[PDB]
């Protein structure tokens, strides 16, 4: 009983944000709580960020 | 409280450069490279490629015959595409090429205001004979990270369904560190020498990059300042 | 390149001896900027007079 069936295929790209699981192979998990900035990440002596 | 000035600039690598600013007084090496490293990190013009539109493409995801790199990987490696621009500021490149092997960053026509970095660059593989790629690279100048989700709100009605946006990445600097040792001035027991060592990508020449980061960060006292 | 230029919105005081100051709005870490820059300067070096040996 049906005519017609026409299908859509959406391909969506998803970026994280807070709120997304994070997890290890350990058994280690976690949400994120928030993107924070380059210039505010902790780094070293070389100058490379975490 | 003497005055700081720039003394040792010295770059090393087509990225890599090193910075230097001796006549700080006790403690100021901190004070003021954190700042400037902040400044730099966040607040640089750079340019970057916004829009692309591959002539035989409709969206990122998918092939193209003759091309072993997906749209999508093609895309990713326009991203890291060095440009930098002076004239204008709205400025559309044009890409033609065919033939086996892999396509440099070199094949682009020029236009009387541009130029590369970088041609040693790569767009992607070629592995058929007759295969011929047409895309016209859109590149601007910005500040920051601008993500393309973000961009359609303005909309600026983009008729043609071919046309791909791109993730806009406007950073010029890379990295910066900054060490400080005492060099002694003519007449002073310890004045700390700030060093800051910083990697580049090549567009913003490391001077115009310090002396626009002291811009932006004394516009920011204008709160309490005439002219001095 | 333009920028994004602070006005101040706000003075508040609780006395002669004791104030705050609000400055917005402001860029991504720009707070902080001036922030630590200011406080530098004020903890570690400033012009003043004080007692400094006493017998």
């Amino acid at each position: 009983g049906v005519l017609k069936i026409v299908k859509v295929y959406l391909a969506v790209k998803r970026r994280i944000q807070p709120g997304d699981k994070m997890a290890g192979r350990h058994g280690n998990k976690g949400v994120i709580s928030k993107i924070n900035p380059i210039e505010d990440m902790p780094y070293d002596e070389n100058g490379t960020p975490v | 409280f003497l005055k700081p000035r720039l003394v040792d600039i010295e770059q090393v690598s087509s990225t890599h450069a090193k910075v230097t600013l001796e006549p700080l007084e006790r403690g100021f090496g901190h004070t003021l490279g954190n700042a400037l490293r902040r400044i730099l990190l966040s607040s640089m013009p750079g340019c970057a490629v916004t829009e692309v539109e591959i002539d035989g493409v409709l969206h990122e995801y998918s092939t193209k015959e003759g091309v072993q790199e997906d749209i999508l990987e093609i895309l990713l490696n326009l991203k890291g595409l060095a440009v930098r621009v002076q004239g204008k500021d709205e400025v559309i490149l044009t890409l033609n090429k065919s033939g086996i092997g892999p396509v440099t960053a070199a094949d682009i026509t020029h236009d009387g205001d541009v130029e590369i970095v970088k041609p040693q660059h790569v767009i992607c593989h070629l592995t058929d004979e007759n295969a011929s790629i047409s895309m016209r690279i859109k590149v601007q100048r910005g500040r920051g990270y601008v993500p393309a989700s973000t961009r359609i709100h303005s909309e600026e009605d983009e008729r043609p369904i071919g046309r791909l946006l791109v993730d806009a990445c406007y950073s010029p600097v890379e990295r910066i560190a900054y060490n400080v040792e005492a060099a002694r001035v003519e007449q002073r027991t310890d004045l700390d020498k700030l060093v800051i060592e910083m990697e580049t990508n090549g567009t913003i020449d490391p001077e115009e990059a310090i002396r626009r980061a002291a811009t932006i960060l004394a516009e920011q006292l204008e709160a309490f300042v005439d002219l001095e | 390149t333009e920028f994004l230029k602070p006005r101040l919105v706000d003075i508040e005081q609780v006395s002669s001896t004791h104030a705050k100051v609000t400055l917005e709005p402001l860029e991504r870490g720009f707070g902080h900027t001036l922030g630590n820059a200011l406080r530098r300067i004020l903890l570690s070096s400033m012009p003043g007079c004080a007692v400094t040996e006493v017998e």
